[PDB]
C-alpha cells in the first residue's frame, strides 16, 4: 500500500494490523488450547487470503 | 507456371500535375500564400477519402515555393481549420520568394 | 486514471533550427522529410533533454549500428551552433500540472569536439507562454536574440508563482523528474541511467537488442529485499565480533 | 528457520511467475512477417529447486550445518549447496557471498525468450533466423515487457493518482510493412503509450500528426523549414 | 592499440590458468562459478583473442564453453580414438530422466562397463581392443583398462567429475551433450540416441 | 582492379560487374536518381531490395508473397511493369 | 568490346522456394514484398553461389550491421530444407559464349548445423534448355523431382 | 570485404581503414630491382643484430 | 583518468600482444622451439620486449630465458602452469655430436651443409658402437640389419631435434642440413672448467637439467 | 630519406651542405627500423628498411 493510504488503513486496523487471516475460525477452535506461546492478545479475521 | 503481372495506377502524379499547375500562379506573381485558405478551398474539389492524400501533395509542391520570414520571430503558428470532421493545419505565411 | 502525456518538443539554435517547437501527438508523431533533412536530429535533442549524462550519449550512425566505441567523438558537438542552445520539453501530469524541463547546450572551445550542458526546470508558468518566448528577445533586428541562463532567471524570478530550479548534478534532476511522474523508475545510480539508456537507444535503432537479451533477469524481475534484511539482522551479533576480533 | 523460508522463496517465485504470465497474455498474437506470438518463458533451476525441497522436508538430516553457532546462516546455506550437487566448484571466493546469492530469489529462475514461427512451434528468439522485420517488431514487444515491468515495481513508491508517461522512437521505419505498423499501432494504442517514428517519406500512417521537413539555404545558412499536418480520419 | 576491456580481461588473475585449460581443450560448464561468470562477461574480447590464433571460441546452446579449431589453427591439433567417441555417446546416453531417481547423479565404473558391453556389437569391440582377439578373459580385463585410461581423457575435457576419493565413482555434466544426436522437432531423446550409438 | 588485371586478361574479354543493397528504402527518390545514372554511366548491374515498390519506372520488378500450405511454406511470384 | 552480364538466377528447395529463377535485368533489378517475404534469402543465395567459402559466408540480420559478432551460427544452414540444394547463374561473356556456374548445397546430419558445398561449371550448353528444367526430372503428373 | 559491404551498404569501417590495400596496385618492374637492395638490407639486419 | 591502459597494463606490453608476430611466436614457445639469430623477425621481436614478455610468461611460472649465444627458449619451474618434458639419452648423442660439428673448424669447409651419413660415422667415431647398440636392440651384435635400424632411429630423432629449431634441412633435400647456435645447450655440462658432479647438482637445482 | 640514400658522399658532399640531408640519418631511422605501429595483419608488413 502507497505512503498516503497507509495512515488511514493503520487507523482503521488499530491493534488487529498484525493480525492472521483464517477463511473459517472454527478449524482453529480445536488448536487453540494449544496456543500457549504467542503474543499476549492474538487477533483472528475471516477472507479470502 | 509462367509468370503473371500486374500494373501501377498513375492517379497521384495526375493530381500532382493539376496541383502544381493550379499553384503555379503564386510565384510568378509572387503573391504571399497561406495554407490554410489554399487547402480550405481545394479540398472542397475532391471527396473526404482522398483528402489526406490531397494535403500532403500540396504540402509537397507549397514548401518549395519561398520562405515564410515569421520563422525567425520566436512565435509558434496556430493550428488552421481546413474542413469539417476535423482536420488541422500548421504554417506560418509564405512571403520571401 | 488519466495517465499523463508528452505535450511538445522545442529546439533552439540548433544546426537548421534557430527555433522550432514540436506539438507531439497523443498516439503517434511521424517525422518526414528528405535525407538529411534533420529527422534524426530532433530525437537526438529529445534523448539528450531526456538523459544529459555525456559519458552514455553516442549517436553513432544508424549503418553500422552495432559496433564498438571506435571514434572519440560522440556525434554530437556537430549538431549545436556556435553561441548557446536549448532542449526542452513540456509536460502534463495526471494532476493536470504544466511542467516545463530541458538542458542548456553550449560548444566548448578546443582543437576537440567537446560540449557543455546544464539541466534546469520550471513550473507553474502560465498556460500563455510558449517556451520559443521565454528563450528568445525580440530585438530590432531581423532575428531574435537567444538569452543565457541568467537572463533566463531574471526574467522567470519576475513572475508571479513560477519557479525556476537549476540543478547542479544529474542525480537531483532524474529525482524530481521521478517525483512528477515523467519517468517510470528513479535512477538511484549511474548503473540505473545506463540501463533506462540502454532501453531508449535499442529502441531508437531497433532490432533485438544484444544487450536486454544478455541480462533479460536484470531487466524484467524486481529485487525483492524480505528474503534479506531478516538474515542480515539475526547475522549481526556475528558480524561484529569477528571484525573486533581482527 | 528452514521450512518457513522456503515457503516464502516459493511464495515469491508463485508471484513472479503469475506476473509474468499476465503481462505474456497482452503479446498473444501478434502479427510481425510469420512471427505470430511472444512470450517469456521463466523456469527453476535444478540445481536450486532440489535445494529448495530439500530445505522444506530434509531439515532433520542437516540440522547440524544449521544450529552451529560456529558459522552464520548464509554460510550455511553455501555449505549446504555445497554438499549437493558436489561437482560445483567455489572461485576462491568467500561463502558469504555465495550465500547471499542463494538468498536472492532470482537466481533460481531461468529466462528466456520465444516466438510462434510460421508453422513451427515455439522457437527461441535468434537475431540471425528471422527477418529484418520480424527482428524489429519482436524488439518492439521485449521493450513494452519492461516498460510494465518496471511501472508495476515502483508504484509502492509513487502518489496514489500519479500514472507516469510511456513513450519510445523507431528510427528509419520505412523496414516495416503496412501490415507490422498496424499490429504496431495497435498495441501502443492499447498501452497508452506515445510513437514518434521517423521515415523518408514511404509511410503515411492516417492517425496521428504528421511533420513535414525541407532543409535549405538562406542568407548563407542552413535552415529547416516545418509543416505539420493532423486531425486526419 | 588494444581494446580496453581486452586488456582488462586479460589483466585478470583468472586468466592464464583458463588459458592454460582451454587450450588444452577442456570445457567450462556452469559448474566452475569463477571461470563461466569471467567468460559471460568478457565474451565479446575474448572471442577476438583467440580468432587471432584462427580456432573459435563458441558457447554451447546448453551453456558450456569451449574452443573449435579451424583447419589453418595456430594451436596443435589430436584427435580422439574411436573407442573415446563410443564412451562419450554412452555417457550422453546415461544422461537420461530415470538417471535421477536411479543414481542421484552419482555413477560409478561398473554402470558404465555393463553398459558399454551390453550395447554395443561384438566387432567393434574386437576392432577396439584388437582384431586378433575373441571373446576372452584377458581381451576384457584389457578393455576394462582401456575404459578406465579413456575415462580419465574425458575427466581431463571436463566431461565427466570423478568424486573426491580413490574410488572409481562420477558425476556427468552437461557438457556431455556435446556428444549427443540432432534433435528434430518432437523427436525423442533415448530413440535418437539409441539410432546414433547402433 | 579491373585495371590492374588490364595485363593478365586477354585483350576481348571485359569483367562482368555486380553490386548489392538491401533495404533501399533508407534512401530518398533524389538519392536513387542519383545511383541509377551512376551506375549506368558504369555499366553495372544493381541488385535491390525494399518492402515497398520504390523504382517503378526503371528496369524489372518482382513481388514476392509467402503463403503458409498445408503445414509447409510456398513463395509465390509475380512481376511488376510501370503502366497498364 | 560488349562488357559481360548476367542473365539469370535459379533456386531449387530452398527455404519457401522449391525451383524458382529470376530473370535479371540489364542495369537494375528489384525485390518486393511484406516483412518475410524471401528478398534477403535471395541475395544470399546469389552470394553464395559467387563465392563458396564457407569460411566467409556470415549472414547478419540488416540490424546489428557492422558489428564483429563471431555468432555460433552463420545464418545459412537455415535458409536451406533438407535434400539436395543448388543455387546456379547463368552468363554471357563477352564472347557470347554462355557459360552455367553453380554450386550443389545440402545439410549435414549431425548435432552441429553444417553445410557442405560442390561448385560446378557447364560450357556449351544449347541457348534452349532452362537451369531449371536440366535441375529437374519429370517424375508422375506434372509433381517434378529432383536429381543429385 | 568487397560484396559484403555492397550488400549491408555504408562507409564500410574495414575499407577505409586499409584503403591503400585495396586501391593502389602491385607492380613487378620494381621488385626486380629491389631484389638485389632486399638482399643487401637484409645482411645489414643481420650484423646489426 | 579512467578507462586508460595504463590502469591495467604497461603500454609496451600491450604494444607488442597486439603485434602480428606474437601469435605465431606464442604457439611456438610454448612448444619448446628455440630461437636463434637466422629466423630475423622473430629474434628482432623478441629483443625488442624481452623485458615485457618475461615478466608476462612469469604469470605462468615459466622463465623466459636468453643465452649467452644469444637464442631464447622457455624454462618451466616447478610449480609450472605449462607442462614441462625431458629429452631422451638417444637425443642426447645426437645432440652433443651436432654441437662437436658446429664448432669443429676441420669441416668448415662444408660451410655448414652436413649429411646424415657424416653425422652418422662421427658418432660411432667417438661413441661405443656395440654398447651403445645396447639402447637400439638388446640382441645386437653388429648385425647388418640392426645397423640400419641404428640409423632409422639416428634419423628420426633427427628429424625431431628439426621440430626443436635445432637443425634446419634443405629447401630441397631432406638429406643435408644447417646447424644452428641453439644446439650449444647440450654442452651446458662441460662449459665450465670445474668437477662434474657440483655442475651437475646447479644444473639440476636450477632446473636445466634432470636425471634418469 | 630516398635523397638521403640516393645521393652519395663524393659527388653529393657538396650539396649536402642543406640543413634537411644527412649520411647519419639513415642510421637515426635504425629507431624507426624496430617496430612500426602497424595494426591489421595480412601478407607480411615489417619495418622501415
Ligand atoms: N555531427 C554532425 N556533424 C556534421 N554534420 C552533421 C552531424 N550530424 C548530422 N549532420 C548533418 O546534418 C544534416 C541532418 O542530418 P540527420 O541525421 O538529422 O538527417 P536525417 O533527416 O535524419 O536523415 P536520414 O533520415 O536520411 O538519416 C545532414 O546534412 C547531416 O549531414
Ligand atoms: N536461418 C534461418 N532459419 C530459419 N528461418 C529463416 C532463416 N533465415 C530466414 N528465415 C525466415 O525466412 C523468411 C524469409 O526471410 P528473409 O529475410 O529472406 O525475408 P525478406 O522478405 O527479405 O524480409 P525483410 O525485408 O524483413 O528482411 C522469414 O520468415 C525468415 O524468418
Ligand atoms: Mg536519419
Ligand atoms: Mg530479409
Amino acid at each position: 500500500i502507497t505512503i498516503d493510504d497507509a495512515p488511514y488503513f493503520s487507523a482503521l486496523y488499530g491493534p488487529a494490523r498484525h493480525g492472521i487471516v483464517v477463511p473459517d475460525l472454527s478449524l482453529v477452535r480445536p488448536h487453540l488450547e494449544t496456543l500457549e506461546d504467542c503474543p499476549e492478545d492474538l487477533y483472528l479475521i475471516e477472507g479470502d487470503p | 507456371l509462367e509468370l503473371e503481372y500486374e500494373e501501377f495506377s498513375e492517379i497521384n502524379d495526375q493530381l500532382a500535375a493539376m496541383i502544381e499547375k493550379a499553384l503555379l500562379v503564386y510565384q510568378q506573381e509572387q503573391r504571399p500564400l497561406d495554407l490554410g485558405a489554399v487547402l480550405r478551398d481545394y479540398l472542397a474539389q475532391h471527396p473526404l477519402p482522398r483528402h489526406f492524400d490531397v494535403a500532403r501533395i500540396l504540402v509537397d509542391q507549397a514548401v518549395r515555393l519561398g520562405v515564410a520570414e515569421a520563422d525567425f520571430s520566436g512565435l509558434p503558428a496556430e493550428w488552421l481549420a481546413i474542413n469539417d470532421y476535423g482536420a488541422k493545419v500548421q504554417a506560418h505565411v509564405i512571403d520571401t520568394y | 486514471i488519466e495517465r499523463g502525456k508528452f505535450r511538445s518538443l522545442t529546439l533552439v539554435n540548433w544546426n537548421g533550427f534557430f527555433a522550432r517547437t514540436f506539438d507531439l501527438d497523443e498516439l503517434v508523431t511521424t517525422l518526414s522529410g528528405g535525407n538529411g533533412a534533420g529527422k534524426s536530429t530532433t530525437m537526438a535533442a529529445f534523448v539528450t533533454a531526456l538523459i544529459p549524462d555525456l559519458t552514455l550519449l553516442h549517436f553513432r550512425n544508424t549503418t553500422e549500428a552495432g559496433a564498438t566505441s571506435g571514434s572519440r567523438d560522440k556525434g554530437l558537438h556537430g549538431k549545436l551552433r556556435a553561441g548557446v542552445c536549448y532542449s526542452t520539453l513540456d509536460v502534463i501530469n495526471s494532476r493536470h500540472q504544466r511542467v516545463v524541463v530541458g538542458v542548456r547546450l553550449q560548444q566548448v572551445a578546443g582543437r576537440d569536439r567537446k560540449v557543455d550542458i546544464k539541466p534546469f526546470m520550471i513550473q507553474g508558468l502560465p498556460t500563455a507562454i510558449q517556451p520559443t518566448q521565454l528563450l528568445t528577445e525580440n530585438v530590432g533586428e531581423r532575428q531574435a536574440r537567444v538569452l543565457p541562463l541568467n537572463e533566463l532567471k531574471d526574467r522567470l524570478d519576475e513572475m508571479e508563482g513560477v519557479q525556476f530550479k537549476q540543478f547542479n548534478s544529474i542525480t537531483d534532476y532524474h529525482a524530481q523528474m521521478f517525483d512528477l511522474g515523467v519517468i517510470p523508475k528513479r535512477l538511484r545510480s549511474a548503473s540505473d541511467r545506463s540501463k533506462f539508456y540502454r532501453l531508449i537507444e535499442a529502441s531508437l535503432y531497433g532490432g533485438i537488442s544484444s544487450a536486454i537479451t544478455r541480462s533479460l533477469r536484470d531487466y524484467l524481475l524486481p529485487e525483492n529485499s524480505g528474503v534479506r534484511k531478516a538474515f542480515q539482522d539475526m547475522e549481526a551479533a556475528l558480524r561484529e565480533n569477528r571484525i573486533t576480533l581482527e | 528457520s528452514s521450512k518457513s523460508v522456503a515457503n516464502i522463496i516459493r511464495k515469491t517465485i508463485q508471484r513472479e511467475q503469475n506476473r509474468i504470465r499476465m503481462l505474456n497474455q497482452g503479446l498473444q498474437a501478434v502479427s510481425f512477417g510469420q512471427v505470430r506470438g511472444v512470450r517469456l518463458n521463466v523456469n527453476v533451476r535444478e540445481s536450486h529447486a532440489i535445494l529448495l525441497d530439500v530445505l522444506s522436508e530434509q531439515q532433520e538430516q542437516h540440522q547440524d550445518l544449521f544450529n552451529s553457532q560456529r558459522l552464520t546462516f548464509s554460510e550455511a546455506m553455501a555449505k549446504l549447496y555445497q554438499r549437493l550437487n558436489p561437482q560445483v566448484d567455489m572461485g576462491q571466493r568467500l561463502p558469504q557471498t555465495i550465500g547471499e546469492e542463494l538468498l536472492d530469489y532470482r537466481n533460481y529462475l531461468e529466462l528466456d525468450v520465444e516466438v510462434n514461427r510460421g508453422s513451427d512451434g515455439w522457437l527461441k528468439a535468434e537475431s540471425g533466423a528471422l527477418s529484418t522485420g520480424e527482428a524489429i517488431g519482436t524488439g518492439m514487444s521485449i521493450l513494452v515487457m519492461v516498460v510494465q515491468s518496471w511501472e508495476e515495481e515502483s508504484r509502492r513508491l509513487r502518489g496514489k493518482d500519479i500514472s507516469p508517461c510511456r513513450l519510445l522512437f523507431l528510427d528509419e521505419a520505412a523496414r516495416l510493412d503496412a501490415k507490422s505498423i498496424a499490429t504496431l499501432f495497435e498495441l501502443c494504442e492499447r498501452l497508452q503509450m506515445q510513437l514518434i517514428i521517423a521515415a523518408p517519406e514511404n509511410i503515411s500512417p492516417e492517425k496521428g500528426t504528421t511533420y513535414k521537413l525541407v532543409r535549405k539555404v538562406f542568407k548563407n545558412h542552413e535552415h529547416v523549414h516545418v509543416v505539420g499536418l493532423r486531425g486526419f480520419g | 592499440f588494444m581494446p580496453v576491456k581486452l586488456a582488462q580481461a586479460l589483466a585478470n588473475s583468472l586468466f592464464p590458468e583458463l588459458d592454460s585449460q582451454l587450450r588444452a581443450g577442456r570445457h567450462i560448464g556452469i559448474d566452475d562459478l569463477d571461470n563461466h561468470a569471467f567468460l559471460m562477461d568478457f565474451q565479446e574480447q575474448l572471442e577476438e583473442f583467440y580468432a587471432r590464433y584462427n580456432v573459435e571460441l563458441i558457447r554451447a546452446p546448453e551453456g558450456f564453453f569451449y574452443l573449435r579449431p579451424r583447419s589453418t589453427t595456430l594451436i596443435p591439433r589430436s584427435v580422439l580414438s574411436e573407442l573415446d567417441m563410443m564412451v562419450g555417446k554412452i555417457l550422453c546416453y546415461l544422461y537420461l530422466s530415470p538417471e535421477r531417481l536411479a543414481n542421484q547423479g552419482i555413477f560409478t565404473s561398473q554402470e558404465l562397463y555393463e553398459e558399454l558391453i551390453s550395447l554395443a556389437d561384438e566387432g567393434k569391440l574386437m576392432k577396439f581392443v584388437n582384431q586378433r582377439s575373441s571373446g576372452s578373459d584377458l581381451d576384457k580385463q584389457k578393455l576394462q583398462e582401456k575404459v578406465r585410461t579413456t575415462l580419465n581423457r574425458l575427466r581431463r575435457l571436463g566431461m565427466v567429475y570423478f568424486l573426491p576419493n580413490n574410488n572409481n565413482k562420477f558425476t556427468i555434466t552437461e557438457a556431455v551433450f556435446r556428444f549427443g544426436a540432432d534433435v528434430r522437432s518432437g523427436d525423442d531423446p533415448r530413440e535418437i540416441q539409441l539410432r546414433m550409438i547402433r
